[PDB]
């Protein structure tokens, strides 16, 4: 059947400053079907405990869940989200990047 | 404004892993204020936004049937689903459905809407009459002979004319100090060389609410639309969304270029460009 | 409150 690829984007809740609590968020949209593994990573290990959304999608049908935690951004630790969805051969990493 | 609530069911089917889930959340514009889920290990419709934790016992306990039931009949759908597209068991689809309406600043209905799909394609939707049925395909054709039999667009269209505008009024109300407060958005311009002849502008716009905004790049007044990088609104988990918009630019060109913010928070659109 | 559709697709 017809499938859709996640789009992922990676970034902070708050303006990102060293050394300030803040949530990482992994926002994951217009995927189809609803199934989906999204891990948060922090110097490549995963971060336990992430929380979600609740499932819901858009006008065009396509889901959307957003992934968070609390994270403290440094100017060494380096920070990223891991999908996986049945359109993807390999799980995709995009990197946390506090310009975008 | 104008508001919406809106209600989203969605049902995966799982041959070998039990029943179809179902799962139904509510939202009045962005925010969400209720949910289900089938899969809770005590399912019920549950508070998702402060404002609506002060209706009574009817309201959760009713809801909650409503969503019991749904659990249900979407399973039930779901397999007559499959056989009208003379499907396989071995395989796994989605329903969904999106309905509710839409309301003015004076509180007047300004359209209803319901809307189902199947495996993400759109299969059947009331028309804005709420009297009559499209069906995407001779499958459901069938479902519409069925509920044109049983008179079902009745019933959606008092239910959407009443009992919606009703409570879309009423949350409106209870969660007036967010729902009716437009949250402007706070906004900066970036500079990032590429190269020695090239830069990138990016222009912000971050804590707004609701998720409507216009924002976009203008070269010597022309808009960059295909030459912009655009990312999807994205929600910051505070209640307020982001958006960015970049361009490439030659180095030295950058006075040239100039982003345009319109949102209803702010007192007036905005104009900003790359400050050094 | 929610609609209730009892009649399935």
């Amino acid at each position: 059947m017809i499938q859709r690829t996640p789009k992922i984007q990676v970034y902070s809740r708050h303006p990102a400053e060293n050394g300030k609590s803040n949530f990482l968020n992994c926002y994951v949209s217009g995927f189809h079907p609803s199934d989906i593994e999204v891990d948060l990573l922090k110097n490549g290990e995963r971060i336990e405990k992430v929380e979600h959304s609740d499932l819901s999608f858009s006008k065009d049908w396509s889901f959307y869940l957003l992934y968070y935690t609390e994270f403290t951004p440094t100017e060494k630790d380096e920070y990223a989200c891991r999908v996986n969805h049945v359109t993807l051969s390999q799980p995709k990493i995009v990197k946390w990047d506090r310009d975008m | 404004g104008s508001h919406s609530m809106r209600y989203f069911h969605t049902s995966v089917s799982r041959p070998g892993r039990g029943e179809p889930r179902f799962i139904s959340v509510g939202y009045v514009d962005g925010t969400q204020f209720v949910r289900f889920d089938s899969d809770a290990a005590s399912p019920r419709t549950e508070p998702r936004a402060p404002w609506i934790e002060q209706e009574g016992p009817e309201y959760w306990d009713r809801n909650t049937q409503i969503s019991k039931t749904n659990t249900q009949t979407y399973r039930e759908s779901l397999r007559n689903l499959r056989g009208y597209y003379n499907q396989s068991e071995a395989g796994s689809h989605t329903l969904q459905r999106m309905y509710g309406c839409d309301v003015g600043p004076d509180g007047r209905l300004l359209r209803g809407h319901d809307q189902s799909a199947y495996d993400g394609k759109d299969y059947i939707a009331l028309n804005e009459d709420l009297s009559s049925w499209t069906a995407a395909d001779t499958a459901a054709q069938i479902t519409q002979r069925k509920w044109e039999a049983a008179r079902v667009a009745e019933q959606l269209r008092a239910y959407l004319e009443g009992t919606c505008v009703e409570w879309l009024r009423r949350h409106l109300e209870n969660g007036k100090e967010t729902l009716q407060r437009a949250d402007p958005p706070k906004t900066h311009v970036t500079h990032h060389p590429i190269s020695d002849h090239e830069a990138t502008l990016r222009c912000w716009a971050l804590g707004f609410y609701p998720a409507e905004i216009t924002l976009t790049w203008q070269r010597d007044g022309e808009d960059q639309t295909q030459d912009t990088e655009l990312v999807e609104t994205r929600p910051a988990g505070d209640r307020t969304f982001q958006k960015w918009a970049a361009v490439v630019v030659p180095s030295g060109e950058e006075q040239r270029y100039t982003c345009h913010v319109q949102h209803e928070g702010l007192p007036k659109p905005l104009t900003l460009r790359w400050e050094p | 409150f929610e609609d209730l559709r009892v009649l399935s697709f």
